[PDB]
């Protein structure tokens, strides 16, 4: 009833990398598992599948560059010699059959993905600026400027203000990312209550909290 | 007759064009049938055995008793006389029609189901995994 | 080594209407084909498997058809929620010492809806950024349809096309609108020289553009 990817990070071209799917609610001696990858703004590519017996197939292009091992309750994808082409979000997924325990009905269970970034650009933490008004509703903002690599989580009040939020796709200039988030609340809700945008950038263990103030 | 039962999914082929030119199917009509990939469903209603094949270009089905001849129209649309008997582990089928003959052996081999078809030395081999 | 080929790449249709996407396998793959829906940032959801069987809790508005080489997904009563990108996958497994699990290139579906003007909101450079010698002027154009909108900046009556970097959200699956941020990156240096900063939204809705502004 669940799978989860982990281990995605920034590497320099050449150094090996191991992603890890961790499972719960079923046994790997019963179920197949597979890895699928998706570079940003692009298609799903199937990497390879691993059988409950330990056997393995990989896509044609994957041979040589990937490898899939399994343990008790983990499935590992080893990327052997990353190139910048290998930058993507790596999902982990579970094939089943007509009900369960096969592959012909495709994937019924996915993780949320783990982003791998391959590059010889430095890790940079983001600078985060409030966007305040210094009428029915009132829009507020966060400018999350100049970081690398992706991803960067943006919440508002720790995720307790989730509606009326727009978080815009990041954009690359130089080797640096930039994104904005808006959140529209009732005039009555602010400045009455205190609102705060929270930005996480796991890549440099940054966590920041701008409060928005008039 | 338990270890044949099930739905089966084609995973390799060998000479199926040659075998078919021997049984005498036409060039055009031989290629289009060769594209498709038939499955093979095998059931046992009491003692009457049913073998279905659900290929794209033609579906077919037969129902018989083991060792009792019956009539069938094969996928390539020949009207034949045939008998099927459980022969030393395998399920062997002879088809006789217009003074000619051919044998379709279906043995289990590992977790697979191997199928040898022969018409006069010309022989073809398809293989199936449990779907 | 089988390859799947979706058409069309993109398609728009009004709410309540009907779309048809298509898959072509390079080889015969029987009826072993699944359709996924993917919303942006989420992993995909399995819609239809075995070419026509409906996965659990999926509305029958989704009709999967096809067999052998040519399949079609078809979505009826198009709801705002159906805005996503649809992938088709070969799920025949082993054949001839290979394994056949390949995805389609993907097809994006856009759900049309009655036009909507954007709520424009303009934001100056916060203090903190000014202390770093940076000055980014931000402009949120929230919740409009159709996609194409034109934003123009003005410094003291004069157009400006230099450091403007826009970003558009994917279509919302609540209300079928888009949103856009426009950002004007300046140095603190050039920032302090001017006073009248303004943000102009030219959209099908109003004959005259929407304008928000401020004076440093």
């Amino acid at each position: 009833q669940s799978v989860e990817e982990s281990g995605g990070r920034l590497v320099t071209p050449g150094t090996p990398l191991t992603l890890t799917c961790t499972v719960s609610g079923f046994s790997l001696s019963t179920y197949y598992m597979s890895w699928v990858r998706q570079a940003p703004g692009k298609g799903l590519e199937w990497i390879g599948i691993i059988y409950p017996s330990g056997s393995t197939y990989c896509a044609s292009w994957a041979k040589g560059r990937f490898t899939i091992s399994k343990a008790s309750t983990t499935v590992d994808l080893k990327i052997t010699s990353p190139t910048t082409e290998d930058t993507a979000t790596y999902f982990c997924a579970r094939p089943d059959n007509d009900g369960t325990s096969g592959y012909l009905s495709g994937f019924g269970l996915w993780g949320q993905g783990t982003l791998v970034t391959v590059s010889s650009a430095k890790t940079t933490p983001p600078s985060v600026y409030p966007l305040a008004p210094g009428n029915s509703m009132v829009t507020l903002g966060c400018l999350v400027k100049g970081y690398f690599p992706e991803p960067v989580t943006v919440t508002w009040n720790s995720g307790s203000l989730s509606s009326g939020v727009h978080t815009f796709p990041a954009v690359l200039q130089s080797d640096l990312y930039t994104l904005s988030s808006s959140v529209t609340v009732p005039s009555s809700t602010w400045p009455s209550e205190t609102v705060t945008c929270n930005v996480a950038h796991p890549a440099s263990s940054t966590k920041v909290d701008k409060k928005i103030v008039p | 007759c338990d270890a044949f039962v099930g739905t089966w999914k084609l995973v390799s082929s060998e000479n199926f064009d040659d075998y078919m030119k021997e049984v005498g199917v036409g060039f055009a009509t031989r290629k289009v049938a060769g594209m498709a990939k038939p499955n093979m469903i095998i059931s046992v209603n009491g003692d009457l055995v049913t073998i279905r094949s659900e290929s794209t270009f033609k579906n077919t089905e037969i129902s018989f008793k083991l060792g009792v001849e019956f009539d069938e129209i094969t996928a390539d649309d020949r009207k034949v006389k045939s008998i099927i008997t459980l022969d030393g582990g395998a399920l062997v089928q002879v088809q006789k029609w217009d003074g000619k003959s051919t044998t379709i052996k279906r043995k289990r081999d590992g977790d697979k189901l191997v199928v040898e078809c022969v018409m006069k030395g010309v022989t073809s081999t398809r293989v199936y995994e449990r779907a | 080594d089988v390859v799947m080929t979706q058409t069309p790449a993109s398609v728009s249709e009004p709410v309540g209407g009907t779309v048809t996407i298509k898959c072509q396998a390079s080889e015969d793959i029987s009826r072993y084909l699944v359709w996924y829906q993917q919303k942006p940032g989420q992993p995909p959801k399995r819609l239809i498997y075995k070419a026509s069987t409906l996965a659990s809790g999926v509305p029958s508005r989704f009709k999967g058809s096809g067999s052998g080489t040519d399949f079609t997904l078809t979505i009826s009563d198009l709801e705002c929620d159906d805005a996503a990108t649809y992938y088709c996958q070969c799920t025949y497994g082993t054949y001839a010492g290979s394994f056949f699990y390949s995805f389609g290139g993907g097809t994006e579906v856009v759900v049309e809806r009655t036009d909507a003007a954007p709520t424009v909101s303009i934001f100056p450079p916060s203090s903190e950024q000014l202390t770093s010698g940076g000055a980014s002027v931000v402009c949120f154009l929230n919740n409009f349809y159709p996609k194409d909108i034109n934003v123009k900046w003005k410094i003291d009556g004069s157009e400006r096309q230099n450091g403007v970097l826009n970003s558009w959200t994917d279509q919302d699956s609540k209300d079928c609108t888009y949103s856009m941020s426009s950002t004007l990156t300046l140095t603190k240096d050039e920032y302090e020289r001017h006073n009248s900063y303004t943000c102009e939204a030219t959209h099908k809705t109003s004959t005259s553009p929407i304008v928000k502004s401020f004076n440093r």
